């Protein structure tokens, strides 16, 4: 399982559900589906309402199964997952992070701002230099040039938002 | 359960190819990805052209005949299965990506070496430099690509 984790704005847009929840109990495996599921107690729901007590994810690590590594049971996590057959699915690649670990700007993005750049803007992942830009509505996400991952200035403080009709640039939160 | 291959000599087949790059390139990256592991272990690999081999390498988009459909371009790039019979040991590459001979975009050799590592019975590493790290790490030049010591110790604890 090799992954290119999305920007948090990209994760807010591809996800059907975005919630705060607490993981409660170990996972239970159903060998018919090849998926496991964790019992969750949802706290708040920033994106959804068209559809929670369970989240489902692939059962093995090699097929991008999410394995919860937290031991603190009271810890709230932000989960952004997709709805398959009315069921909440996440992967190793889904944006799932402790709520407290997110920067203040990321919390503003999930709560209010990320949705403003959702209809028209697009965060474009730059895996190498030279990186090709495809349209004025793409923001090149260059934090890959560093150690990588969601720890990056563009992930923690910037969102791909529109300045003009037809033009989206990175802006601060 | 400590899953690993119960045989030193394994076979592999490249069932389909991607239109992103030439067939020669796909073969070269696959045989280089297998070499990465051959040079550290007693494992040896033989290529089949028909039938079903131990490791069946495929390119696919979205739903493609297993329980884990790919997710279009972006996010996941590929998955594989632990050793075993049937689908176990196979490697699936999301072809909604743009696969490359070189180091632009997504290098087919990097992702193949990772997935083969899963096909051999390795799990993911917490060391970001390790090849078994889950996040795609593109290198500035493949010339000085080195297999991490975490990866060597894992594969040698499995096979010797
Ligand atoms: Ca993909
Ligand atoms: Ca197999
Ligand atoms: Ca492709
Ligand atoms: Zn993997
Ligand atoms: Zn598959």
């Amino acid at each position: 399982c090799t992954c290119v984790p999305p920007h948090p704005q990209t994760a807010f847009c591809n996800s059907d559900l975005v919630i705060r929840a607490k993981f409660v109990g170990t996972p239970e495996v159903n060998q018919t589906t090849g998926y496991q599921r964790y019992e969750i107690k949802m706290t708040k729901m920033y994106k959804g309402f068209q559809a929670i007590r369970f989240v489902y994810t692939p059962a093995d690590e090699s097929v991008c199964g999410y394995f919860h590594r937290s031991h603190n049971r009271s810890e709230e996590f932000l989960i952004a997952g997709k709805l398959q057959d009315g069921l909440l699915h996440i992967t190793g690649c889904s944006f799932v992070a402790p709520w407290n670990s997110l920067s203040l700007a990321q919390r503003r993005g999930f709560t209010k701002t990320y949705t403003v750049g959702c209809e028209e803007c697009t965060v474009f992942s730059c895996l190498s230099i030279p990186c090709k830009l495809q349209s004025g509505t793409h923001c090149l996400w260059t934090d890959q040039l560093l150690n990588g991952s969601e720890k990056g200035f563009q992930s923690r403080h910037l969102a791909c938002l529109p300045r003009e009709p037809g033009l989206c640039t990175w802006q601060s939160l | 359960g400590i899953p690993k291959w119960r045989k030193t000599h394994l076979t592999y087949r490249i069932v389909n190819y991607t239109p992103d790059l030439p067939k020669d390139a796909v073969d070269s990256a696959v045989e280089k990805a297998l070499k990465v592991w051959e040079e550290v272990t007693p494992l040896t690999f033989s290529r089949l052209y028909e039938g079903e081999a131990d490791i069946m390498i495929s390119f696919a988009v979205r739903e493609h005949g297993d329980f884990y459909p790919f997710d279009g371009p972006g996010n996941v790039l590929a998955h594989a299965y632990a050793p075993g019979p049937g689908i176990n040991g196979d490697a699936h590459f999301d072809d909604d990506e743009q696969w490359t001979k070189d180091t632009t975009g997504t290098n087919l050799f990097l992702v193949a070496a990772h997935e083969i590592g899963h096909s051999l019975g390795l799990f993911h590493s917490a060391n970001t430099e390790a090849l078994m790290y889950p996040l795609y790490h593109s290198l500035t030049d493949l010339t000085r690509f080195r297999l991490s010591q975490d990866d060597i110790n894992g594969i040698q604890s499995l096979y010797g």
